[PDB]
């Protein structure tokens, strides 16, 4: 008679494909944190983030974190298709000590840190057509140096400017030079942004410094997948309903265990 | 909820010596640790941030080091303008917690206190109360034990003491313990004694009166 | 000039609300957060609360959570701290400090936006006193010298400034003419809610019969000046 109030305590890996977060969140796996290299091109129906997760790369920030977290979560895939942009006149594959991959200075595997090339840095203009029948998700960023000498030593430009535009939208970011508290031995930050390119629309980038260029796109779609914050371990069982407190049988008409759920779950 | 332990609670060095105070955190806080200076009566002043870096305008004699759980704070050459209490603060997670504090003092006096006793004045008796004042003048170190005796019986809970800062000349402390009683309870007894236990004293000194 | 000036500190009755104000000039205030820190008399520094740059990130200490609420006014560049249901432990010098947090210095961990950093700019601190006592002038009593207050060639005498409120009191001897050998001790808070201290001075024992010794006690909260002559018994 009374509605269900008990959970098994674990989340069943069936029938829904459950990709677990462990030390990696969806955004760190999206950017390519070295300790998240095992999540490349991996799909899911429900991605579960853990409280023990942590970042171990370059200190960054995402201004609108939630919307970018919900875009990748609803698509249910981290499929990345590399694209060759014409970064003529600049150097690529910038690395840092705060992002160690295989005990070597590295960077976000999905980002290309453009820096100076022989004390020369031209106004980069590149385009990308998007000839497909689906939306593309480009992940780019803007680097915030610590002092004016770092801004000069890396880009040889007194003021940086970055602009990412399409046929519908445009995004302009200005780097803010200043001293940040040291994080993994770095007094600098990076601001991560994104731009959706619809079919038939062209991507455009006019940057005169501090560009964290992308290496490609992700296949985005408003699918059925989602994301959930939970610490309950994943067990070997089947269960049509899933809650942050664990899997739940969907036989009773209601349930009072948590307001968040996924699947054919009776009302909370 | 991260605990910050700071040792020692106080120390005493001369001018020109190397002073080193530390700070131990209850868990790994990486380099998210800061050091402040609080001169007497003023507000805290930031000196070391991110464990290792020195804030602008601060002399080079100051420095910090450490990562994880143990951090150190070092003054290569102590100066008279460095007499203050230094704290350590974290920011690894919420809540942000401070340290206990470490007071800087001066050594090398090691002189015994001068003990005096003051019976309650006749004007205070008229008001209905009675306060016997015991004085420990110019002594070092700070550690001092003052016990009250009313007709040879040890007292407790009915006295209060206050200590001055180190004198700017001889670096000695002064203490004043106040035994508070009503006049009715004061006139019930005859001998009121103040026994003082200090390191510089061979035997405990007891000053007393009658009535 | 980068400064932080605060006000709103005063004597307030227990169980009543108090609003602390802190405004600063000389820097981009809407570009950092702010912190509150109090210091109990003679005790160490206790941290209290934090606001981020946009007021969306706030955190209260567990000893303070629920009781106090912290607010921000960027239009006037002013920081606030509402204090409700004040108990006796809240007697402390409340300081105003800076986040040291650039809006962009928000490095992400797993899911923790790590905006909280140290404090680089401090205020002056307003004295906030919570008690049910009222304004009163102290009762000064002489600590007369005698044979029990003689060490070698000197003699000890003083005055007992007992039962006043609130702090502070200023004590001088002979209108400031006698300064050497004077020890005015920090006041103690007796269980009656009033303050009390003693101010002693060591003088030559050969001048007790001729020299006049007068302590000058002044307590501006009660507008009372007292001059007591300390004479031998
Ligand atoms: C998420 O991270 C998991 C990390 O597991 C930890 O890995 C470290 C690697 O060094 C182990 O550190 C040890 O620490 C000991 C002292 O505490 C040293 O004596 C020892 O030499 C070694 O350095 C640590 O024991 C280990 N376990 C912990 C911290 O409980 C990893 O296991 C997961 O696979 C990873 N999940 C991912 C990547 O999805
Ligand atoms: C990005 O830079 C390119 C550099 O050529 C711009 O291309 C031309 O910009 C001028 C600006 O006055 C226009 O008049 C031309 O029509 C542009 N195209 C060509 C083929 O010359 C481009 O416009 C810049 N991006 C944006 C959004 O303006
Ligand atoms: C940069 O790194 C990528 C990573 O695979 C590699 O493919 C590429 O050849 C490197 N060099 C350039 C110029 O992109």
């Amino acid at each position: 008679e009374l509605v269900q109030s008990s959970s098994t305590g674990r989340i069943c890996d069936s029938p829904h494909q459950i990709l677990d977060g462990e030390n990696c969140t969806l955004i760190d796996a999206l950017l390519g944190d070295p300790h998240c290299d095992g999540f490349q091109n991996k799909e899911w129906d429900l991605f579960v983030e853990r409280s023990k997760a942590y970042s171990n790369c370059y200190p960054y920030d995402v201004p609108d974190y939630a919307s970018l977290r919900s875009l990748v979560a609803s698509s249910g895939t981290l499929e990345f298709n590399n694209e060759s942009f014409n970064w003529t006149g600049v150097a690529q594959n910038g690395t840092s000590s705060a992002c160690k991959r295989r005990s070597i200075k590295s960077f976000f595997s999905r980002l290309n840190w453009l820096h100076q090339l022989e004390n020369r840095y031209p106004a980069l203009n590149v385009t990308m057509p998007n000839n497909d029948k689906f939306d593309k998700l480009y992940i780019w960023g803007v680097h915030h140096p610590s002092t004016d000498s770092v801004q000069t030593s890396v880009y040889v430009q007194a003021s940086g400017r970055v602009t990412v535009s399409t046929k519908r939208s445009q995004q302009t970011v200005i780097p803010n030079i200043g001293s940040r508290p040291w994080v993994r031995g770095v007094s600098s930050r990076i601001s991560i942004y994104w731009t959706i390119v619809k079919p038939g629309d062209i991507l455009l980038i006019n940057s005169t410094g501090n560009l964290i260029a992308p290496r490609g796109y992700f296949k985005i779609r408003s699918g059925k997948s989602s994301i959930m914050r939970s610490d309950a371990p994943i067990g070997k069982c089947n269960s049509e309903c899933i809650t942050p407190n664990g899997s739940i049988p969907n036989d009773k008409p209601f349930q009072n265990v948590n307001r968040i759920t996924y699947g054919a779950c009776p009302r909370y | 909820d991260i605990q910050m332990t700071q040792s020692p609670s106080s120390l005493s060095t001369s001018v020109g010596d190397r002073v080193t105070i530390t700070c131990q955190a209850s868990q790994d806080i990486s380099n998210f640790l800061n050091w402040y200076q609080q001169k007497p009566g003023k507000a805290p002043e930031l000196l070391i941030y991110d464990a290792s870096y020195l804030q602008g305008g601060v002399p080079s004699r100051f420095s910090g080091s450490g990562s994880g759980t143990d951090f150190s704070f070092t003054i290569s050459s102590l100066q008279p303008e460095d007499i203050a209490t230094y704290y350590c603060q974290q920011y690894n997670s919420l809540p942000i917690t401070f340290g206990q504090g470490t007071r800087l003092e001066i050594k090398r006096t090691v002189a015994a206190p001068s003990v005096f006793i003051f019976p309650p004045s006749d004007e205070q008796l008229k008001s209905g109360t009675a306060s016997v004042v015991c004085l420990l003048n110019n002594f070092y170190p700070r550690e001092a034990k003052v016990q009250w005796k009313v007709d040879n019986a040890l007292q407790s809970g009915n006295s209060q003491e206050s200590v001055t800062e180190q004198d700017s000349k001889d670096s000695t402390y002064s203490l004043s313990s106040t035994l508070t009683l009503s006049k009715a309870d004061y006139e019930k007894h005859k001998v009121y004694a103040c026994e003082v236990t200090h390191q510089g004293l061979s035997s405990p000194v007891t000053k007393s009166f009658n009535r | 000039q980068v400064q932080l000036v605060e006000s709103g500190g005063g004597v307030v009755q227990p169980g009543r609300s108090v609003r602390l104000t802190c405004a600063g000039s000389g820097f981009s205030f809407s570009n950092f957060g702010m912190n509150w820190v109090r210091q109990a008399p003679g005790k160490g520094l206790e941290w209290l609360a934090i606001i981020s740059y946009d007021g969306s990130k706030k955190w209260y200490a567990d000893s303070v959570k629920g009781r106090f609420t912290i607010s921000r006014d960027d239009a006037k560049n002013t920081l606030f701290l509402q204090m409700n249901s004040l108990t006796a432990e809240d007697t402390a010098v409340y300081y105003c400090s800076k986040d040291r947090g650039d809006v962009w210095s928000g490095y992400y961990r797993g899911g923790d936006y790590h905006y909280y950093f140290g404090m680089d700019v401090w205020g002056q601190g307003t004295t906030v006193t919570v008690s049910g006592a009222s304004t009163k002038g102290p009762s000064v009593f002489p600590l007369a010298p005698s044979s029990k207050s003689t060490s070698g060639g000197t003699a000890a005498l003083g005055c007992l400034v007992k039962d006043y409120f609130p702090e502070p009191v200023t004590v001088s001897w002979n209108s400031g003419a006698l300064t050497s050998g004077v020890h005015t001790f920090p006041a103690v808070l007796q269980s009656s809610g009033l303050y009390s201290l003693s101010s002693v001075v060591t003088v030559p024992s050969s001048s007790l019969g001729t020299q006049t010794y007068i302590c000058n006690v002044n307590h501006k909260p009660s507008n009372t000046k007292v001059d007591k002559r300390v004479e031998p018994k």
